[PDB]
């Protein structure tokens, strides 16, 4: 019924690490752009 | 007569130390009339949290009278001999000078002496100067220049000691006491921490002679002959922005840290900001200037002005640029702005350099040109460098300086860097810090 029933798992295994890298790697990388409004300040200094 | 010859027949500066430790330097011309003063390597970095504003404050004071002789006495003699009493204080240096007759160099170096040591300090002109402190205060916030150059201090060097201001704030120039400010004296204007400097018509010797018997008071122990070495201020790329849509323009000023006095690549960090140069509205050459970024701004409309900097100091600096522009055309400005700081480090030429190097000469003569121009680049130079530069040794550096030079000078101040910035006024349009930030590589 499914010929490529052993190819279909040793790419799931591939597509596993590799999503388990590239969602780590991304991850950082969208918090390390985004640290700049994460941490930003701001204050109201209305005149006299 | 040669532009090398001319360099080398200028006469010499010369320097002489007393035992107290002060320096005196001044270079002689041949002119009827003079300027001398003593530039201390004082400001508003040596204060902190409590005395900030102080050094400011005392300026106030250096000039409305001495125990030996109280206001109306010390201004009438300064006056009717038809002298010009000056001076100012910055973040790591301040400078009390005269403009007067050659024939008074030594009634003016006893006058000096005077208000650097005896400030009267008027326990009454003091709560008099509050008030005056606090309306310049109102008054510069109108000058956004001003303001901007204060914002970026003090998020490029937030933390520090440089992020305050030279004025100071509005709490201690409310409580600054009589003590304080004699303690700010006390503690900073000191003999080996100043430099008597004199250019004009004068005598080296009748100068130091006059030194000798009003700068006196020598000290006995090691710790008040040492100059003492300032904590580092830890640069940080940042930014602060202050929007007021109601103001007509922004002020937007970018930079990243500079070397520092002392370092060469200073010549060559000039030279790139000559290459970039400054402009304004009103500078006829219009879209032919050779200034691209200038030119751009020209066809575009995209500022009323802009400028280049390279701000040293002890150990650090700020080399940027500041522009200012309408709220909607700030970002092509930023744009060509970090286009031009990307060419720098990657594409500038021979040509670029020829003439840039030029334009550096002249700039270096110019700020010769006075007594008092003069006597203020001996102050800086014997406080920063310990010793006077040669126009001949500037051309000597800046000779020497070439497109491959300049690229990887740029290079390293610039390329790939986290800047600071501060943006007053409608800056709606001026983008986020991450997209500046990658107006920093490439390109
Ligand atoms: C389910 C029956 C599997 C028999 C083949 C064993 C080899 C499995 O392995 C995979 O087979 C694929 C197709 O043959 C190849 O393209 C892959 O590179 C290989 O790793
Ligand atoms: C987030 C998306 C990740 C996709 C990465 C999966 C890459 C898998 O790659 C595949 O592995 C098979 C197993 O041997 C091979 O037979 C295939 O030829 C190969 O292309």
């Amino acid at each position: 019924a499914e010929p490529e029933h052993d190819q279909r798992k040793r790419m799931g295994l591939k597509m596993l690490l590799i999503s388990a890298l590239l969602t780590s790697l991304l991850y950082y990388m969208k918090r390390h752009k985004w640290s700049v409004l994460k941490s930003r300040k701001m204050a109201y200094r209305p005149p006299k | 007569a040669t532009y090398a010859q001319t360099l080398q027949n200028i006469p010499e500066t010369n320097v002489t130390t007393l035992d107290n430790g002060l320096r005196v330097a001044s270079e002689e011309s041949s002119q009827p009339t003079c300027t001398v003063g003593v530039w201390i390597g004082a400001g508003s970095r040596y204060e902190n949290e409590k005395n900030n504003g102080a050094g400011y404050f005392v300026e106030h004071l250096a000039f409305k009278g001495t125990k030996k002789r109280p206001c109306a006495a010390f201004e009438k003699e300064v006056e009717s001999m038809g002298a010009h009493f000056n001076g100012y204080t910055s973040r790591e240096q301040t400078a009390f000078y005269i403009k007067a007759l050659s024939k008074d160099m030594p009634k003016v170096v006893e006058l000096l002496a005077d208000v650097v040591q005896n400030c009267a300090l008027e326990e009454s002109q003091i709560e008099k100067e509050r008030g005056v402190i606090l309306q310049e205060l109102k008054e510069m916030d109108n000058d956004m220049t001003n303001v901007t150059f204060d914002y970026l201090h003090a998020t490029a060097f937030q933390g520090t000691a440089l992020a305050r201001t030279v004025e100071g704030t509005t709490e201690n120039i409310k409580h600054l006491t009589r003590a304080d400010l004699a303690s700010y004296i006390d503690t900073h204007f000191k003999a080996p921490r100043m430099v008597l400097a004199a250019a004009g018509g004068i005598s080296h010797k009748e100068l130091v002679d006059a030194a000798r018997q009003h700068f006196s008071g020598v000290s006995f122990t090691y710790k008040e002959d040492a100059v003492p070495i300032l904590p580092r201020c830890r640069f940080t790329g940042s930014e602060i922005r202050a929007r007021d849509d109601a103001l007509p323009v922004a002020h937007v000023a970018l930079a990243v840290e500079g070397p520092g006095w002392a370092d060469p690549d200073n010549v060559v960090l000039h030279v790139a900001n000559a290459i970039i140069g400054r402009y304004d509205r009103t500078f006829g050459g219009g879209k032919h200037l050779s200034s691209r970024l200038a030119a751009l701004a020209v066809e575009h409309k995209l500022c009323h002005s802009f400028q280049t900097f390279n701000t040293s100091y002890s150990d650090t600096g700020l080399f940027g640029f500041h522009f200012v522009a309408d709220p909607l055309s700030i970002d092509d400005m930023m744009f060509c702005a970090q286009g031009e700081w990307m060419r720098l480090c990657t594409s500038t030429t021979e040509s670029e350099v020829k003439r840039a190097k030029n334009h550096l000469r002249s700039a270096m003569v110019a700020q010769l040109d006075g007594t008092t121009p003069v006597c203020e680049t001996i102050g800086s130079h014997l406080l920063n460098y310990g010793r006077r530069i040669s126009l001949e040794e500037w051309d000597s550096r800046i000779s020497a300086v070439d497109a491959r030079m300049v690229r990887d000078v740029c290079s390293k101040y610039i390329y790939d860097k986290c800047p600071a910035l501060a943006a007053v006024g409608p800056i709606e349009q001026l983008l986020d810090y991450n997209r500046i930030r990658s107006g920093m590589y490439w390109i």
